[PDB]
């Protein structure tokens, strides 16, 4: 029920990375971060709430049963795999390089 | 006069028992002077002293008779009540005499008594609305 | 201080009859009557009526008592203070003389002498 | 204008509070110590009155639950406890042919602190573990035990919660109000009905049905890990029984110290078990998949299964009947796929050393209760637990207690009242 | 009039509710009918009783107010406040809607209340001096 | 004015200590914001706050000062108590050094002022007799 | 200094064996009596 577009963003240290994610059913989606080899991090839940420690350059946005979620200026470590979530389903992936 | 004392006009008219008033509205409250047997009891009885002080307070505030000690209402006195004359009640039977006898009626006069109340701060807030 | 919108501009042909809504909003419903105004091309404006959302009661003119269907539903209730009811309007031997814009109106207060005043309109709805 | 403030005294206004309720009644719980209910129960209609209410932000079930769960420790102090029990057993299968109740003997202390005796006694297999026949008490590797005193009794007492002077209850006398949002219909109460605290699990017992049609509950109930609280408006009977003609062996293990032990199984030895009405429990179940259409569609399909796993208390009916605790074998009622006598009979088990709640620290053990055992009692609800695109299973659940409460106080409300208003009115005070 | 009850104007108009305040004024103390549960939790709240109850009783005391049910004082009504129409509040929203709008200025009004009365007997302390 | 606070002009002259009387009115029973060591030695304390506080109010109200902050009353001033003038009072010596000079007298002061009450209701029930 | 005060006029109907005085007194011997032996040595050893 969770449709995570795009499934890979090639972009450079600097720019900006927008990952959307479309439900069918309305609640709390969440999005989450996986650098190669480490465990997923959670970055925005309940839509646009943004999670401890995590740079206020990173913000989530919502319009209806579509949730975006946008990095304000791109480093060498926020380069990774995003998943949206909504209750225990998760999207397939964006890996961002 | 005479200081009877505390309850000294128990078995006196209610003409003379009626002068002496502020003697038992002292001793209804007294005052001041941890977890063994009198210690929790004794606790329990302080509270018990002020919730029934202050539900004669409470019943003497929504009667306008809040500071009285003889407090004049506007209730008429219903003959159904007592139909006894004012001589042979202020000079003759004592209050624990009246008791038995309006111990019925009591109830239908403390309501009584609260609707000529609020009829009265009602009608004074029209009174002064000018 | 909440919204009454209303059905469309339906026209049809005398003799026949025709459905006005009346859905309210932002205030609790069954406290206010809702009367009804209408503003014909023929004269001015005539009060039709006014209906109680609580007492169910109801009170209109002798030149619509023969005509008018005048019915609520029940609210409801969003918050505390604030409801969602529905008022309904229906004539009965329809002309081209009662060609006008209709509108449904909540009453002013909810005690002392102007009750059932209309206060918030609606919007209005176009007859034959 | 000419508009100066003016104070009122005793205004309708009050906020949402929790205070500490007060009990009234008319055992373990204790109610010959609460207020005696008044015969008269004032009830006023608050007409023109909506109020939000909230079943699961509700405080009076969080203070209820702990009122029982100090209940249940206050109750068991002067009783006897069984630590010289934990010893060392000896025990054999009591004849017959499955080898359930166990028969056990140990060397027990005596009046005299220097004489053992060698008494025996009957336990349930649930309450022992081997070593390598030998065996010991579940509890001995985990907690103390404390044996219920056998003159308290087990019995659910109608309990009335009343808000003290100054606050107030706020009832809902909406007859299709689900937990959340306003009720239209609302009046106030100095006490609650009386609640009979039936410890249960899966399925709510003795409680108060639902007027009209069923309802479900639950906060969410698209959040599958939230449990679903429905409630009936007809009761399906239930029967209980342990067959078993149980005798009570008093065994003085100290000065006053009284274990009271299983003797022998007098006549019989058969199995407990509950019946309930396959029809009534057909139509009831149907009556549940009916309103469960609402919230998930008129056309998927919806399941019913068992228990998926976790404790003894949970994947079974637990509950207590004439004194002694049931494990029931739900598997025969939930199951059936439905979309669009009789006698049904649970294989029930006996527990006698428990720790109840779910605390870990305390174990009770609950004397045998002497001759035939049989109850009869309604189940009045449901506590259910669905499981990835248009056919829902449900599974029955009993995970926290505090549920069983819940679904009695979800009318209820506690507010305080401040009967202090300020408004303006053309009035001034002379000089 | 109507015996509406406890509460009973909730939902109705602050003048309707207005008129029936000695309903209220009685139940808020309610009165009198040992170491277990309940009993030391009733304590608690037999305590928590009296202490709401005198601090709306020491508030009315502090505001000349004390025995008044409907109490008109010196302090303006400041448009700040409400600037509502005398007719929108007492014939429409209901006493439960009006505290909710002045849930913010009703501490400021709490003090001007209260030096309002000590600037009273002041000045009547004065006018009793000849 | 200045806002002194809670006994801020304890070491002030009585006239100007005298025209701040509500601050320290609020003060004297605070508020409202259960089984261990505070918990029953606070419960103890808040039972002696409404027990103190009720003994003031209780004289009070059998004086006729009850709701009064200023209270004039009928006993007049015995020079034996204290043969000082009116300006070396008010305009001298503080509260704190006056309670010192009167501890003496003022359980005999506390007695005139209650019978001077009942004898002011019993004439003002001969009064309205008519 | 005991106040005694004298009711002038007064007859009252008593009954000692009806009096609550005996009965609360008789628990508030009892109940001080298992209050005192809480913190006392128990004999249980004893009973050999
Ligand atoms: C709950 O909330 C609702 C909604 O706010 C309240 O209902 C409203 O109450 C107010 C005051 O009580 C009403 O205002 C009054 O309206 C009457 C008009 O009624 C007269 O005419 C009606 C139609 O012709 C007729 O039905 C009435 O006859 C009786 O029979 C009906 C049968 O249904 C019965 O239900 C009625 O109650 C009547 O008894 C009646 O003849 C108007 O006459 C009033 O004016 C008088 O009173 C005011 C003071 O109140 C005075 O200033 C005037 O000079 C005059 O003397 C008054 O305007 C209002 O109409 C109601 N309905 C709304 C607002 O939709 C309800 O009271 C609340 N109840 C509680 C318990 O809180
Ligand atoms: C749990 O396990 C315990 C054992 O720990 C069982 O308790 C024992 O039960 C058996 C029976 O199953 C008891 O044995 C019986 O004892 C009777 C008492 O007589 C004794 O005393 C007389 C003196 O008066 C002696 O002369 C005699 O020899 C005995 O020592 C006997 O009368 C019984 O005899 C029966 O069997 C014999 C041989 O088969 C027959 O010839 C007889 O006619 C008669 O039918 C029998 O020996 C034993 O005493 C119990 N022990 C205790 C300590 O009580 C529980 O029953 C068991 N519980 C369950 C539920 O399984
Ligand atoms: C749900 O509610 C049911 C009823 O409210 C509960 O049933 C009750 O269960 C208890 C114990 O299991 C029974 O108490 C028993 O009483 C009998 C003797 O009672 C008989 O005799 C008396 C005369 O004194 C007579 O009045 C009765 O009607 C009986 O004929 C003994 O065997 C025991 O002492 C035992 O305590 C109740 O009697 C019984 N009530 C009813 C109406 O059947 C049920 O337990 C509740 N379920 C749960 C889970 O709590
Ligand atoms: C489950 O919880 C979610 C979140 O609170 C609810 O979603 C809201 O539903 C209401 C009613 O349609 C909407 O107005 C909100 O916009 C929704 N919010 C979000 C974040 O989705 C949902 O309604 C709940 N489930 C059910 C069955 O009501
Ligand atoms: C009680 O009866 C059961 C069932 O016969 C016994 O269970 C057997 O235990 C032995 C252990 O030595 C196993 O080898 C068998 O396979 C078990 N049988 C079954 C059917 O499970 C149990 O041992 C008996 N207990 C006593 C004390 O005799
Ligand atoms: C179990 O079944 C019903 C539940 O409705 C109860 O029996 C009825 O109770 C109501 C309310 O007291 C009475 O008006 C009916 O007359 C009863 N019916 C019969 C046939 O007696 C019964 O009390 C319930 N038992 C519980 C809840 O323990
Ligand atoms: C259960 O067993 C007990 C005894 O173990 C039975 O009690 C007996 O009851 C009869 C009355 O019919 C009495 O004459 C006996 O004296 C009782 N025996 C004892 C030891 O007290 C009881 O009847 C049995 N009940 C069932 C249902 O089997
Ligand atoms: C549960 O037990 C009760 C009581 O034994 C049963 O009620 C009896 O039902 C029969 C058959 O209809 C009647 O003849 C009896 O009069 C009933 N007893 C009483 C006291 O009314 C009930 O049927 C049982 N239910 C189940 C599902 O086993
Ligand atoms: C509850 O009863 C069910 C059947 O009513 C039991 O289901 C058995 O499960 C085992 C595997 O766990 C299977 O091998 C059996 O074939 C099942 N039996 C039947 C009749 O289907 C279930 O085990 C019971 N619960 C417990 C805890 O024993
Ligand atoms: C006296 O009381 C009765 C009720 O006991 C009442 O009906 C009657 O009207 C009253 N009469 C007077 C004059 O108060
Ligand atoms: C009060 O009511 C009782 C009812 O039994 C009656 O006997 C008694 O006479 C009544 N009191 C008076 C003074 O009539
Ligand atoms: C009791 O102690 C004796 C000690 O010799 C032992 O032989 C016997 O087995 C013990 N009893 C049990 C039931 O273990
Ligand atoms: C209860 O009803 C309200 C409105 O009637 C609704 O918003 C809410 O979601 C319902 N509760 C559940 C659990 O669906
Ligand atoms: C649930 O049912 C399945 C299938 O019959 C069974 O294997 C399992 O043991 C049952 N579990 C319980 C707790 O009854
Ligand atoms: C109203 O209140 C404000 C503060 O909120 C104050 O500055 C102003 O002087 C007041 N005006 C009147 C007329 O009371
Ligand atoms: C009271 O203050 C809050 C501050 O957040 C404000 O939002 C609210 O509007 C104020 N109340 C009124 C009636 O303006
Ligand atoms: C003053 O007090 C004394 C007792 O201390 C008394 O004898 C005397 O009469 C009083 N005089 C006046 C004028 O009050
Ligand atoms: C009060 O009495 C004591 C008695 O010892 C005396 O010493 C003191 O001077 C008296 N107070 C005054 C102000 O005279």
């Amino acid at each position: 029920v969770l449709t995570q577009s795009p499934g890979t963003l090639s972009l450079s240290p600097g720019e900006t990375a927008i990952i959307s994610c479309r439900t069918s059913q309305y609640g709390s989606l969440a999005w989450y971060q996986q650098r190669p080899g480490q465990a997923p991090r959670l970055v925005i839940y309940s839509g646009s709430t943004r999670a401890a420690g995590i740079p206020d350059r990173f913000s989530g946005s919502r319009w209806g049963p579509d949730y975006n979620l946008t990095i304000s200026n791109l480093e060498s470590g926020d380069f990774g795999v995003y998943y949206c979530q909504q209750y225990e389903f998760f999207g397939q992936g964006t890996k961002v390089q | 006069a005479v200081f009877l004392g505390f309850l000294g006009a128990a078995g006196s008219t209610m003409g003379a028992a009626s002068m002496t008033l502020t003697v038992q509205a002292r001793n209804l409250l007294s005052g001041i002077v941890k977890l063994t047997v009198w210690g929790i009891k004794q606790l329990q009885a302080r509270v018990l002293a002020v919730e029934r002080y202050l539900r004669d307070q409470q019943l003497l505030g929504i009667w306008g008779c809040s500071g009285k000690l003889i407090c004049c209402t506007n209730v008429p006195w219903n003959s159904s009540w007592s139909n006894r004359n004012l001589s042979e009640i202020w000079d003759n039977m004592t209050w624990l005499q009246w008791d038995k006898e309006i111990s019925n009626y009591t109830q239908i006069i403390y309501g009584l008594l609260e609707e000529s109340q609020n009829q009265q701060e009602k009608n004074e807030q029209d009174l002064l609305a000018l | 201080q909440g919204q009454l919108v209303q059905s469309g501009a339906t026209t049809t042909k005398p003799g026949s009859s025709v459905k006005i809504s009346c859905k309210t909003s932002g205030y609790r419903f069954n406290f206010y009557h809702i009367n009804w105004i209408r503003q014909t091309a023929g004269r001015g404006p005539e009060w039709m009526g006014w209906i109680s959302p609580y007492s169910g009661d109801k009170n209109l003119a002798p030149a619509f008592q023969d005509r008018v269907n005048m019915t609520t539903d029940t609210e409801v209730p969003v918050t505390s203070f604030t409801s969602t009811g529905a008022a309904y309007m229906e004539i009965r031997n329809l002309t081209s003389d009662d060609t006008g814009t209709y509108f449904c109106a909540k009453g002013l207060l909810r005690d002392g002498s102007s009750t059932w005043l209309p206060y918030l309109w609606g919007q209005g709805t176009l007859l034959t | 204008e000419n508009l100066w403030v003016t104070v009122y005294y005793g205004v309708p206004v009050w906020k949402d509070a929790e205070t500490t309720l007060f009990c009234a009644s008319d055992n373990v719980w204790a109610t010959h110590a609460c207020v005696p209910t008044d015969p008269n129960p004032q009830e006023i209609h608050l007409e023109n009155v909506t109020e939000e209410f909230n079943m699961w932000k509700n405080n009076m079930v969080e203070q209820m639950h702990t009122d029982i769960i100090s209940l249940w420790d206050q109750s068991l102090k002067p009783c006897v406890k069984l630590t010289p029990l934990c010893v060392t057993l000896q025990c054999t299968n009591v004849t017959n042919a499955r080898g359930e109740l166990k028969n056990c003997s140990f060397n027990m202390t005596t009046e005299l602190r220097d004489k053992k005796q060698k008494v025996y006694s009957l336990f349930y297999r649930l309450d022992v573990v081997q070593i390598n026949k030998e065996y010991r008490l579940i509890n001995c590797n985990t907690s103390a035990i404390t044996q219920a005193c056998p003159k308290v009794s087990f019995e659910p007492i109608p309990i009335h919660y009343c808000a003290p002077a100054g606050f107030a209850i706020l009832k809902c006398k909406d007859k299709k109000f689900n937990g959340t949002g306003p009720c239209p219909s609302v009046s106030t109460v100095q006490c609650t009905h009386g609640i009979k605290p039936v410890v249960s699990t899966q399925l709510l017992l003795n409680g108060s049905l639902a007027e009209e049609e069923v309802m479900i509950r639950s906060e969410n109930i698209t959040n599958n890990a939230k449990n679903i609280l429905v409630q009936f408006n007809t009761p399906v009977q239930i029967n209980c029984t342990r067959p078993n003609n149980n005798t009570r062996k008093s065994i003085r293990i100290g000065p006053g110290q009284a274990f009271y032990a299983t003797g022998d199984i007098i006549g019989d030895i058969r199995q407990a078990h509950c019946n309930v009405s396959k029809a009534t429990w057909n139509e009831t179940l149907g009556k549940v998949v009916k309103q469960l259409r609402k919230h998930f569609g008129n056309n998927t399909i919806i399941r019913f299964a068992n228990s998926s796993g976790g404790d003894l208390e949970v994947t079974t009916h637990s509950f207590n009947c004439g004194g002694e605790f049931f494990y029931c074998n739900t598997s025969g009622l939930f199951n059936s796929t439905w979309i669009s006598n009789d006698s049904i009979t649970l294989p029930c088990r006996i527990k006698q050393i428990i720790n109840m709640w779910q605390r870990i620290g305390q174990a009770m053990y609950a004397p045998p209760i002497q001759g035939v055992i049989r109850c009869v009692s309604n189940i009045t609800g449901l506590i259910l637990t669905r499981d990835n695109s248009t056919t829902e299973t449900f599974r029955p659940g009993g995970g926290d207690m505090r549920d069983n409460w819940r679904s009695e106080l979800y009318k209820y409300k506690v507010v305080k009242i401040e009967p202090l208003g300020v408004a303006p009115t053309r009035c001034k005070r002379r000089v």
